[PDB]
DNA sequence: ACCGACGTCTAAGAAACCATTAT
DNA sequence: ACCGACGTCTAAGAAACCATTAT
């Protein structure tokens, strides 16, 4: 880069490069539509993936739980060496990177988690919509400096909900790793989305570049906790567990010159 | 957090009358004339009629405010004053007289009261029979579909637009299909700039074309339409090109992929031999039109990748002097982008009252970037001169970048890119600035969706003119 | 008393399909097949029409016959039978279909009757508009010009020919004029072959061409023409370049001398900077159709002498490896020449009952030369072997010689001579043996009316195909 | 030259080399245009020409009837050594030689002089048609051996005459003079040329190369009176006069071997 | 105290027309 | 014993069906 105007993208940079993961050998074999049978009627509290051998991020009493002391043969550990590489080749690693790196995002903070057509959501609480951290989306939502509600109800609806939040998703390209942002409005219920398109649309008129790089920054900042401090912010997944997963993301986006 | 240097292609221009260079094409149009004026070519567009004997009067109306001048009332950032056929295109409109205006038969409404569009579809295009053999006295017809035909327009794999055009594609005769969206629209000068162009490019002439453009260049688009029935579904792959004469003119022709009729497939992706045949046959046009010599350089455009099978067939269809270029176009990705301009006197860098600039293509890999088809403008603005302008403001708040994948190429980005930027707003059809998709994908898709309908008219090159 | 010693060269060689050679035109095509169909192009010729509504049966005949075989019925001695197009050509003759038969508007007879020759032209060119679009499905249009259009054909300063041609070059389709001349000749033998070599010239095949030819040379004809206006006179002169390139092809353009339009002359010569221009414009395009080599020597023709501004241009134009030549050609001299058989058996020294043999060249001093482009060849007679045939016996009952004035030049007059000769048979726009002058001269003058009628195409590099 | 067939010109070698001429100097300055209304006027018997003086051929008592006493200053001698160079250098010298030589040539013979379109032809007269010397012109251009007409009425026309001429032209090329000879119908009156061309095109039809050789040799014997004697016909213009021109030009028309 | 207007004369060709079709 | 039916998972586009018109 060498002149203005600048470009600014919705990429986080990702400088981690390995995760110390456990693995789960047992004897009988092991399917993926059963894993996930298990893990709905047990409720882990963990992350659980299958590309081969059964692999998860937390604590084994977890594990233990879903899995009876027979079908369990033995514990490792997993050296996922080379992560870029590994997300781009196989399926199943970038989908649980992905997950393990969101729950590491939002951790110890007031985010509710949500999931649409399999495609992961930040939405923030009805409960904790006056909290001071979010004053900065509050102004970015606003009209002629005025402050603006980030959470309420959809007019004309009978019992529609809907919230500002924001979409992460995990994208690698040439070997590095981005995690990219998007703001959107959340509905809830889920499936009654159809209920609502003119309010979002007439939400999201008029949000033109200066007030969409307002967003950006209040939504960078309510993630991170710190905005501009030329560093990275360490986030990590169940630190108390033995088998834990850490990150290493920038809080500065990636921006190009001329 | 640190990418590589950004770079941002200038505004392609646009021809004119006389040779001489516009951006803005309404503007261009309105106060240069049209590119095909030089050679008085249309010297006249002669015009005909085919709709309901209840709703004449709407056809009358439409022509008679096409010849007579219309003011901008929305988006009047963009559009400039329309003055009537005859100042803009220079030639004239000549209305139909009493026989060259046609009826069709009342069966049609029964018909439609029926609900079976392919009946009618062949009334339509047998009501306007009448006109085969008086053909030399007009150019381009109007049909009209009132709105109580709306429920035989588009159901489960059928479509009365594609299927009349494909009826029409052999009978060498231009259409313009109106209904009631061009005469219940508050902007009028949309639909007249709109209608106005359309009528212009189908009466054979060039409105415009693009002012720097290689002689030694073409340009392959590939799209895919899926038909489902019963047993399953098939891909209809068709074809398209862009390329201009030896001489001056443009032609933009569409084919179809398959080399015998009743050949079946699932997928988009294209066979060995598919690849050689389709890659032989445009070989057969680019040196019809210019003498027999070979092209230079060949760009091909797909809407999905390209496997190992593709690209043998691609390098091995044509010669070893002419490299050889695969791009795939990836129309939705997860990226955006903001604009900030830098230090003024005073005030800081600070984000953009306006998107960022439509040409800016941001390198990612080796092999991968992004380029900016839709943004914001400058030097097109009517009301404010020096305010730039975002078409897609009333709709999108900012700007969604295309993404654009190399399977081969030796140099850079900014020849792709400058042509794919450059193709963008050659659709006549088009009534606005530019399309999100160059133009050979759109009319790959448009020719695919015809013969996906209507299957019996393969093997035959068409021309854009027939299915604008 | 006696003059120098004289010489005569043979008649030269047409290369044919499979590098055959025959020195009969007609005889050789139709027993060999043309050059340009071992490679196949065209793989058809496609035809369009052009004409009045009542007078496509005449077209329809024209081409039937055309498909026809048909006897020599004048000039049989050198005039072989036409075994059909398909027969002869190896390369079918297609008759188009509805949608390529196009109807001249109404308006027509109307302009004809009034005598406004340019709007008649014009007319053609608006009926022919469709054409534009179809040019993909066919090769060559065929135009009538009915009797009932002669007022308007030539009159002072005008030819419809020449505006025609010129109207439809651009547009990169290559058309072919007959009028009743083609159709109420008693020889239907001379129109087949004239017009089926010049259907197949125009679709982009190569009739013939010469056996032994040196790629490294470059031939220029520079001829002028007179327009007459109250003002004054304008004098338009246009070059005419013929050479081979590398491999399987014949590059016979023309191409204007003027640098800048509205640039006037009142002489023919032209001065220091126009022929610096030119003949750089010919190197460039021998250069761009030679991959980058410069010609080993080069041939310029004219009508008139070499002013000494034209010496020095010709010559720093150039390097100096290679050589230069400059010859005049004179249509008109003083003299003639008898021949005289010698002595065999018990006849004594007599003439001979045929004229003398065309090739032969008499050196009259240092720089003057009469080259014997009419006369007698042997080897080419249908009714007897052993008997000379001479084309113009019902014109001129003997030959009348050229001229040639050499303004510089070492070597002796067998190269020019020989390149002069050989330059009088490629002419495929007729249906004889030979033409009097070499073709650069005659594409010159056909190529400067076109200019003189029209001079708003000026600048653009044209093939022979769209001027035969 | 070393072989055959030969190739026989319309072109007669000129030996001569040198031409004697008369000056006649004008007090007053005179013209061209002048000169010829005089000579119209008087008509005088003799040849003149102005290049920078008035040259002459002929007798001083003519150019004493076309000059007043008054105007002439003084009468000399001009030699034209050269004779080739000067008229290729000189048109009026070129043309006043071909004068010259034209008068040499049909003097105290039985040929009409006439004169087109800047061109000198030498016509056969009607009245002596029969003539003993013309039997060879009248054989050459019969048919299968008979005799044939050499003058009579074209075909189709009020008073319209021809008779069968020679056109004689003198031509410079490389230092050697060449008289040049082309048969040629002509037509009196001269402006109805027109109305005959049929009848030219009829005649000369056939006039093949052997016809065509006996035509010009018939010429060649009617014009010199000797066909390939092997020497050369001496002509003299005005021989009583002072200022006389006497030419020596070969009988064997040149010709090309090899 | 000149280089422009016009006459003569060569050669050489081009433009609105005419006419035949190969001893 | 090899390869053919099913499940999971990414990217990515099109059978379709509603909008609003450029700070
Ligand atoms: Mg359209
Ligand atoms: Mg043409």
């Amino acid at each position: 880069g060498k002149s203005f105007p600048a470009l600014r993208t919705n990429a986080l940079p990702v400088v981690t490069q390995s995760i110390r993961c456990g693995v789960v050998t047992l004897a009988s074999p092991i399917t993926f539509s059963e894993l996930k049978e298990r893990i709905s009627q047990k409720s882990p509290k963990a992350l659980l993936t299958y590309t081969e051998k059964v692999l998860f991020l937390g604590g084994e009493p977890e594990i233990r739980k879903i899995f009876s002391n027979d079908e369990i043969n033995s514990i490792g550990q997993y050296y996922i060496d080379e992560i870029a590489q590994s997300v781009a080749a196989s399926t199943f690693l970038k989908s649980f990177v992905e997950e393990a790196i969101l729950t590491a995002l939002l951790r110890e903070k007031p985010i509710l988690h949500r999931v649409r057509h399999r495609t992961h959501y930040a939405v923030i609480p009805n409960a904790s919509a006056k909290d001071d951290r979010f004053l900065d989306l509050r102004k970015a939502v606003g009209f002629k400096g005025d402050l603006g509600y980030i959470t309420g109800n959809v007019t004309n609806a009978k019992e529609l909900s809907w919230a500002e939040a924001v979409s992460i998703r995990l994208e690698e390209r040439g070997g590095k790793l981005w995690i990219m942002l998007k703001p959107e409005i959340w509905i809830k219920p889920l499936d009654r989305r159809e209920e609502a398109t003119d309010f979002i649309r007439s939400r999201r008129r008029y949000r033109f570049n200066q007030c969409s790089y307002q967003i950006l920054d209040a939504w960078i900042k309510i993630l991170f906790g710190s905005i501009g401090g030329g560093g990275t912010v360490n986030i990590s997944c169940f630190p108390d567990a033995e088998f834990k997963a850490e990150f290493e993301i920038g809080t500065r986006t990636a921006f190009s010159l001329g | 957090s640190q990418l590589a240097a950004h770079s941002t292609i200038p505004e392609p221009l646009l021809l004119f009358k006389d040779n001489r260079t516009d951006t803005h094409p309404l503007r261009g149009l309105s106060q240069y004339g049209p590119y095909s004026a030089c050679f008085n070519l249309p010297g006249q567009v002669r015009l005909a009629y085919l709709a309901p004997t209840e709703h004449m009067r709407k056809l009358d109306a439409i022509v008679r405010e096409l010849q007579n001048p219309a003011t901008p009332k929305e988006a009047t950032n963009y559009y400039v004053e329309y003055g009537g056929f005859e100042k803009v295109f220079k030639v004239p409109l000549v209305m139909p007289q009493e026989h060259l205006r046609c009826l069709a038969l009342d069966e049609c409404h029964g018909v439609a009261a029926n609900g079976n569009g392919l009946a009618l579809a062949d009334k339509i295009v047998q009501s306007m029979s009448g006109l085969f053999r008086q053909k030399h006295a007009f150019d381009v017809l109007l049909v009209y579909l009132p709105a109580s035909w709306k429920k035989c327009f588009e159901y489960d794999g059928f479509d009365l637009h594609d299927r009349i055009k494909a009826k029409v594609a052999p009978l060498n005769l231009p259409i313009q299909i109106i209904n009631d969206t061009a005469l219940t629209r508050q902007c009028r000068a949309n639909v007249m700039w709109g209608v106005s162009v359309a009528l212009y490019a189908k009466a054979g002439g060039i409105p415009w074309k693009l002012a720097d453009w290689d002689k030694d260049e073409a340009y392959i688009g590939l799209s895919y339409a899926i038909k489902k029935n019963a047993e399953g579904q098939e891909y209809t792959t068709c074809c398209s090109q862009v390329f201009d004469p030896d001489g001056t003119g443009f032609e933009f022709v569409a084919y179809d992929t398959r080399e015998f009729i009743t050949d079946r497939k699932g997928n988009p992706y294209l066979s060995y031999q598919e690849m050689q045949s389709v890659l032989s046959k445009s070989l057969h046009l680019y040196q019809s039109s210019h003498n027999g010599r070979m092209p230079r350089k060949i760009f091909i455009h797909k809407t999905t990748h390209f496997t190992e099978d593709e690209i043998q067939g691609a390098f091995d269809s044509f010669s070893s002097s002419t490299e050889i270029e695969l791009v795939q176009i990836i129309q939705s990705t997860n990226w955006y982008g903001l604009k900030v301009d830098g230090k003024k006197g005073d005030k800081p860098v600070a984000p953009a009252s306006y998107p960022v600039d439509r040409g800016l293509y941001q390198p990612l890999t080796e092999s991968e970037c992004l380029l900016w088809t839709q943004g914001s403008v400058m030097g097109v603005n009517q009301q404010n001169p020096g305010q730039p302008v975002f078409k897609e403001a009333a709709l999108t708040p900012l700007p969604n970048p295309i993404m654009l994948r190399r399977f081969s190429g030796n140099g850079g980005w900014h020849a792709t890119c400058s042509s794919i930027l450059a193709l963008t707003k050659v659709d006549w059809n088009n009534n606005t600035l530019y399309k999100k998709l160059p133009v050979t994908l759109v009319y790959s898709q448009v020719f695919a969706d015809v013969v996906k309908q209507t299957p019996e008219i393969v093997n035959e090159i068409y021309d854009y003119r027939f299915f604008m």
